């Protein structure tokens, strides 16, 4: 998949990859542990953005997997997850989601992606706050559009939602139906 | 100051003496050019000269009163002052440096640059453009 950045064809593989990370339990988790380690190493690649996304996605999932404590106790959150995820965000992991989402086997894709999108809400909130706070402080009171956009990772996430959810109401309802998304919306409102 | 005028209108405070130096002395042949001035006074020049005099505390106070908007710097001035004057926070110093490079370094009012550079030890390549007037 790396040996594709623009190539739209990448979308075809997203269903398999999203779902694959979704079912990490299946792997073992000797294997899962190895992948996690390899990925942290792989932060070398900024040029491949889509590697960065998928890895970030894996992390969003991994956190949930570590719920069976044998894995979680073993790991240190700051080193094991936050540092890497943060690096990925810096390396435009959100931007490429936005691109995947904006430029929308539909069933497999929609389902797997919406699972992805939601996983991020529930499991990720620490990252959201980290970014939000980061953004508020960063700009100072002649900003160019590029400067405005640099830090914009949180907004990009919101757009990700906007593109993915648009039309699709089905999916959109999930937000409203129960009073974490509903929490997400309240949070975003703040 | 100790020689005619007004005699300066106000009290002999150190701050005013420096205002006099800046105003009466050669910042103006007949006043003007590229300073940031509020109510007839170059604030940054003032801070710089007060600093030059060794009156750091007063300089700090001037900044406090300043009406400015680089205010993060204001924070970094006060602790520079508080300590031995080698203001070393294990924290921000790094942050101040980045701002200097991006915002301040390519631009601004000479005195402002001086204050940032000198206090911060921002850019070790050394020299202040416009206002080094004496050996």
């Amino acid at each position: 998949l790396e040996r594709v950045s623009l190539d739209a064809v990448n979308l075809a593989l997203l269903m398999a990859l999203l779902y694959c990370f979704d079912i990490s339990f299946i792997e073992q988790k000797q294997y899962i542990a190895t992948i996690h380690s390899r990925l942290q190493d792989s932060q070398l690649w900024k040029l491949p953005g889509l590697q960065a996304t998928v890895r970030l996605a894996w992390a969003l999932a991994l956190r949930g997997i570590s719920q069976l404590p044998d894995v979680t106790a073993l790991a240190e959150f700051t080193e094991a997850d936050e540092a890497m995820a943060e690096l990925a965000i810096a390396d435009n992991v959100f931007l490429f989601l936005m691109e995947s989402v904006v430029v929308s086997q539909e069933e497999f894709y929609i389902r797997r992606v919406h699972n992805l999108i939601t996983d991020f809400l529930a499991l990720m909130p620490m990252k959201v706050k980290q970014l939000r706070n980061r953004a508020d402080e960063d700009a100072r009171m002649m900003g160019n559009e590029p400067p405005i956009s640099l830090r914009r990772d949180l907004e990009h996430l919101m757009l990700l939602i906007g593109e993915l959810y648009k039309k699709n109401p089905e999916l959109a309802l999930e937000y409203w139906c129960p009073t974490v998304l509903s929490k997400f919306v309240r949070q975003m409102g703040d | 100051v100790f020689g005619n005028l007004h005699q300066l209108g106000g009290v002999p405070g150190t701050y005013q003496l420096v205002r006099s130096f800046l105003n009466i002395k050669l910042p103006a042949p007949l006043p003007g050019l590229q300073d940031g001035e509020v109510e007839g006074h170059p604030v940054w020049a003032l801070i710089y000269y007060c600093m030059r005099c060794g009156d750091l505390l007063a300089a700090s106070q001037v900044v406090n009163r300043a009406q400015h908007q680089l205010g993060e710097f204001k924070t970094w001035f006060q602790e520079y002052m508080n300590s031995k004057d080698r203001r070393l926070s294990p924290a921000t110093e790094n942050k101040l440096r980045l701002h200097y490079r991006r915002a301040l370094r390519n631009n601004t009012d000479p005195y402002k640059r001086a204050v940032y550079c000198i206090i911060g030890r921002c850019d070790v390549t050394d020299n202040q453009s416009e206002v080094a007037d004496k050996t």
